[PDB]
Formats: C-alpha cells, structure tokens, sequence
C-alpha cells in the first residue's frame, strides 16, 4: 500500500509478517491458531527450510516489539498449491503450520475463511492492511498502512490488465485513477471484506504490475475458490 | 532453452545440460519424463547441487494443461526423492543470469506405488501417513497416526446445506448413523460444538424420527470425554437439529475507538 494511513493498535490482528532470516519479506493473514495463509508467490523456493521462517504474531510496531502483545513463532511446515504456476501467475497461495500452539490474546485474533456459494459483489468499500511500501522505488514504512480499496469486475480487469491472462480463480482490486494500490514488501496482504458485522478472507496479495498507477490495479488471488483446501489443513 | 526433452524407459541417465561444467544462464529446460499408463513415476536424485532460491526445479505432474506441483527443489544437499502419480512427470528448470551452479543428476524408474508404502488389507485401516492400525485407534481419542487420520473427523451433517448446521451424524468406528436426545443438555451441545469446530450451541431442538439407524445414547461425565452408547432402544427418537453458531472469527475483539477522521 503506497497512500496507507497509520492503522489503529490492534484493529487488525489477524495480519502478521513473515521474516526470513530476521528480515520480513512478505505478510500473511492468520486463519487458525496453527495455519497461516500467505502468497506462494514468497515461499516458492523457500519451503525446503522452515526452520529458517519466523513468523511474529500480533506485530503492529517493528520498532515497539519489546511489547508482550508480539508472540514469536517458529514454522516448521510450508504447503504450497498444488496448482500453483509462477509463469501464469494463478492460484499463488500456501499455507505455512506454525510449531506450538498460540492463545487468542486481545490482539491476536483468527480470520474468518470465506463460504462457498458467496460472491463478493464488485465496487465494495473494504480495505486491507499489512507493512505497505509508500514509495515505489524506496522503502517500505515501520507503522501498518492500510486504505480502502474497492472491488472491480474480473471483465474490466482483463481489459485493463491485457498482460496476465486473468482467470476465474482471480479478483482484482484497486482505485480506477490509481494512487492507493498494494506495493512490494507487501505480497501475501489479505483483503479483508467485511460482510455483516465480520471480516473475511476475500483475496490473498500475489503480485502488481505497477503500484500507484491509473488503470492499473492488483490482481489477489480468489481465497473463495479455496475454502475446502484451506480448511484440510486447519484440523 | 534448447536443451533435453521427453525421454524414455531405456534412457534413464541423464543431467540437466553439462555436468563436468556449469550450465548456461538465463536457461528453460524442460524433461518430460514419461511412461505406460498405469505406471507412476520416481525422481530419486543421486547428485544435487544448485544455486539459492533464484534457481529452482518446479516438477511438474500435469499431464494436461491443468499442471499440478510436486516438489520446488533449491540450493545442495540429498533431496528427498519425488513419487509421482501419472505416468507423466514434467520437469521445468528455472535459472538466474547470475553465479550459475554446476548441474545435478536424475534416474528415473517406473513402476507401481512408488514410494506409497503397500497398504495392509484383512481390517487394517490406513491413516494418511502409511500407519496401519487396525481396531487401536478408529476414533477413539488417542494419536498413535501422527498426521492425524486416526483421529479424524468421523462426525458430519445431513440435510445441513449451510456452514455451521446439520444432523447429529455420528460414527462410532465405522458406520455414520444419528443419535438420540433422551440426555440432551448444553454442556454436550458446546462439547459437540467444540469437537466439530464450531462456536457455542444456540439453539437445539429434534424435529422428528426420520431413519431407524443404529442411534447412539450421549451422554455426559466429569471425565471430560462424552460416553457414548450406541443402543437400538428408543422410542420415537429425537434427532438433534443442531444449530450452532461459529466460532470467534475476524470481528474486533480490541477497545478501539470511535474517530472518523
Ligand atoms: C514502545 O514505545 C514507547 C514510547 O514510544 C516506549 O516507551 C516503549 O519502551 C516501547 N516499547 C514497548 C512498549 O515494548
Ligand atoms: C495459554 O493458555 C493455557 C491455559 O489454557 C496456559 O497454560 C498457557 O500458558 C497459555 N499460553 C500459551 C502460550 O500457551
Ligand atoms: C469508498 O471510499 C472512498 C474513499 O475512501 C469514497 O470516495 C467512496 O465514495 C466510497 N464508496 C462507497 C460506496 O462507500
Ligand atoms: C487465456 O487462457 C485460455 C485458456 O487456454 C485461452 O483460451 C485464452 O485465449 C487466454 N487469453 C489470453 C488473453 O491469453
Ligand atoms: C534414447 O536415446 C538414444 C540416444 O540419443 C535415442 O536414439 C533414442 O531414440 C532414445 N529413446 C529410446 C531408445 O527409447
Ligand atoms: C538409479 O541409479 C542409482 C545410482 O546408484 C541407483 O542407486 C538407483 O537404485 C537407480 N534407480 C532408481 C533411482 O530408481
Ligand atoms: C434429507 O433430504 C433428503 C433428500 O433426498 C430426504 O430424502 C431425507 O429424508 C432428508 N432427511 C432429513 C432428516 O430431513
Ligand atoms: C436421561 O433422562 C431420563 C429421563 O428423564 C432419566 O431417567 C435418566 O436418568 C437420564 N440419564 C442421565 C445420564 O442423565
Ligand atoms: C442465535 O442466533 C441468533 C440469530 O438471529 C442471534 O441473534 C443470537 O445472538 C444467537 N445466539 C447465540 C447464543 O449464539
């Protein structure tokens, strides 16, 4: 996210970062009190050494991470898509076992998975979150941006996005004049819609041609086509 | 880009494009190694030695256009073998412009359940990691499978189109069937609730006797476990109707505020 504003401690717990090796690389959306979902579009390349992953829970501030709201955790565990393409890009999520159990505190909290039969209608108001990079060519911030982000047709984002071949199991979201688009550092960012008083899981971030451009928006990977495998893996 | 492709059951040996010398940059090679219908495939690797995650072999098992993913190899070291299941395992190589490696080595024999172990038939259940335990542990609250597939969901619904709602479906070890409400309270309904991954019970009331299957009796004990009965001796038997809520999902637990600006 490029023009994020500083989000509030604690509105959204259910958003951590993934380090690799004491640097965060990508963020992921914890779903149950084990599995994370993050974008394969990270991981690919990296699953063959868990131990190396390092995931903190309930993280709002990097700097203020002495508070005991930030509960580390090791992965031991990395399951990638069986459908996964990296040239096509479709179908970049993967989801990551944490290695002991962790307790709901106030703000560490699980996200809810989307139901099957239960399409998100396009031109809805609901933002997203995660360490977004304010400016392209620079650094990422230390405060969790976050800005609302609406949801576009699949029709109109093949014929804005004529590069990707843009499928079914893919929904795109961002501004039609751009401005406010998920940026690097930021892959794995959930788009959380929130659907009668309850946030969901409405798209994974996999990738963006170019953030903070008009007519151009990020393409998230459509969790709703993958309730059942997601869930496999809660148990 | 130019290199090898699909190969054979004779021709098993083979490296990726040079093993005495390293292989040239910006490369995509492909082997699709295939065999005879029916035939699984084997991937074990006798030599690896490649760069970090820049460079990666993403086996393929496609078949069709519809590719699935088997393994993302990277960096040295002895590579676990792959154990495919069509009788087509593609294999894509993706390299970086930057400190290429050497190569690697692949002999690929085909067979029947490769690398799947032989399940044991004659009442002898099979979790999903190869483990057989027949009668031990079928849903009766121990973890000897230690993926889980011994004590796995041997509850479910009926009739309960929605997420969190349903019959009382139970199977006991092997057949599903209903159970009964003579004994019915809430301690068992967020028990029941709990076991199968809900919230806490709303509202639960039967409707009617619907089948004569083998019902079971629930019941309840400071033990924490549920004693459970199946015993065909109930007249006009209520079937739960369960109706129970989800669990504590992504709403805003925390004491924030209320600043619209
Ligand atoms: C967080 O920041 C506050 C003030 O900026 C500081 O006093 C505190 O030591 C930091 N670390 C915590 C709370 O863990
Ligand atoms: C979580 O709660 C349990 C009791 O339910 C307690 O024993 C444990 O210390 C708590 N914290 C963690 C990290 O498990
Ligand atoms: C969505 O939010 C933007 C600014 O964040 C606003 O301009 C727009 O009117 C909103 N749309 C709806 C349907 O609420
Ligand atoms: C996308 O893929 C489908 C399936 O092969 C193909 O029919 C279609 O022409 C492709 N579209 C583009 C723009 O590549
Ligand atoms: C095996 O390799 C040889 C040598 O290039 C080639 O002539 C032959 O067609 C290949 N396939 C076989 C023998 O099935
Ligand atoms: C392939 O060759 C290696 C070389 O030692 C051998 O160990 C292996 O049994 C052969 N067959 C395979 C890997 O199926
Ligand atoms: C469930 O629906 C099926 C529809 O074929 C019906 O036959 C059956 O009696 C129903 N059972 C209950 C308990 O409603
Ligand atoms: C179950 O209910 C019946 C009828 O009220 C009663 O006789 C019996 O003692 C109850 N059993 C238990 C275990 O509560
Ligand atoms: C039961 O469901 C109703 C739906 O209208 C809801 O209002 C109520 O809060 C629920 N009660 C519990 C205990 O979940």
């Amino acid at each position: 996210i490029v023009g994020g504003s500083n989000a509030k401690e604690g509105a959204w717990p259910w958003v951590v970062g993934l380090y690799y090796g004491g640097r965060l690389l990508c963020g992921a959306s914890l779903v149950s009190s084990d599995w994370l979902v993050s974008a394969a579009a990270c991981v690919y390349g990296r699953n063959l050494e868990p131990s190396k992953w390092t995931a903190i829970l309930g993280l709002h501030m990097k700097s203020n991470l002495t508070s005991p709201q930030t509960v580390p955790r090791l992965i031991d565990e990395i399951v990638i898509n069986p459908h996964y393409n990296r040239r096509r890009k479709d179908n970049a999520i993967a989801m990551m076992h944490l290695e002991f159990k962790v307790n709901y505190t106030d703000y560490i909290q699980p996200i809810c998975l989307p139901e099957e039969n239960q399409v998100f209608p396009p031109g809805r108001n609901c933002s997203i979150a995660g360490w977004g990079t304010v400016v392209y060519q620079g650094t990422t911030a230390n405060i969790l941006q976050e800005a609302d982000v609406p949801l576009l047709s699949n029709e109109r984002c093949q014929q804005q996005m004529p590069e990707y071949n843009i499928t079914e199991n893919m929904i795109c979201a961002g501004y039609e004049e751009g401005g406010i688009d998920s940026c690097q550092g930021d892959a794995g960012g959930p788009l959380m819609c929130q659907e009668n008083n309850r946030w969901f899981l409405a798209g994974v971030t996999s990738f963006g041609y170019k953030c903070a451009l008009p007519n151009r928006p990020g393409v998230y990977a459509r969790v709703s086509r993958f309730t059942e495998w997601i869930q496999s893996f809660l148990h | 880009c130019g290199g090898p492709f699909e190969l054979w059951e004779p021709n098993t040996t083979f490296s990726s494009t040079n093993f005495p010398n390293s292989y040239p940059n910006l490369a995509f090679c492909v082997w699709i190694l295939n065999a005879q219908k029916g035939k699984n495939i084997q991937l074990h690797f006798q030599e690896f030695d490649l760069e970090n995650i820049n460079d990666v072999v993403e086996i393929r098992d496609g078949e069709e256009a519809d590719s699935l993913l088997l393994a993302v190899y990277t960096g040295p070291g002895p590579v676990k073998d792959v154990f495919s299941t069509t009788n087509r395992m593609t294999v894509l190589l993706i390299t970086n412009d930057v400190l290429a490696r050497g190569g690697f080595k692949a002999n690929f024999t085909t067979g029947y359940h490769l690398g799947i172990p032989e399940p044991c038939k004659a009442d002898h259940f099979q979790c999903k990691n190869g483990e057989c335990v027949p009668l031990v542990n079928l849903c009766d609250g121990h973890l000897h499978c230690e993926d889980g597939s011994d004590e796995a969901d041997c509850v479910r619904f009926f009739n309960g189109t929605t997420n969190n709602n349903g019959l009382v479906r139970f199977r006991i070890q092997s057949i599903w069937h209903t159970a009964c409400a003579e004994n019915w309270t809430t301690q068992i309904s967020n028990d029941v609730c709990q076991l199968l991954g809900l919230g806490s019970g709303n509202s639960s009331k039967p409707i009617f006797p619907t089948d004569g299957g083998p019902f079971v009796k629930l019941n309840t004990a400071p033990d924490g476990h549920l004693i459970l009965t199946p015993s065909q001796q109930c007249l006009q038997d209520s079937l739960i109707r369960l109706q129970c809520n989800h669990k504590s999902c992504g709403k805003k637990l925390a004491a924030q505020d209320i600043t619209p600006k």
